[PDB]
């Protein structure tokens, strides 16, 4: 992985409990790497799941760090 | 989990404030102070003096 270039292209689905809290989170799709040409290429897969969550942690993660 | 994991456990610190006090002297109870002065003294010295 070392000074690769990563991208996260990621979907969410979360059905509900009340307004503030989800029953079940889900989020997914592939993890791509920049080439020397700058084409991406899948290398990975993003693949949390979850019941009761006050947030996706997932998109937290990469709204700090990407 | 939110902020009801993390908050129901960040505990509450107390700072001391200063309390000045006047330091007058511990009377110890009247058992122990006759074990200090001989037995004899008791009614021989005039307290006015």
């Amino acid at each position: 992985l070392l000074n690769k270039t990563l991208t996260f292209e990621t979907e969410t689905e979360v059905t509900f409990k009340n307004a503030n809290i989800f029953s079940s989170v889900k989020c997914f799709g592939p993890i791509k790497v920049e080439l020397p040409t700058k084409e991406t290429v899948e290398i990975g897969i993003v693949d949390y799941e979850a019941g009761a969550s006050h947030g996706n942690p997932v998109v937290d993660f990469l709204k700090r760090n990407g | 989990n939110g902020n009801s994991a993390d908050a129901a456990y960040a505990q509450v610190e107390i700072q001391p404030r200063a309390n000045i006090q006047l330091d007058f002297p511990e009377l110890k109870p009247y058992k122990q102070v006759k074990q200090i002065a001989p037995a004899e003294l008791e009614g021989l010295l005039d307290l006015e003096r």
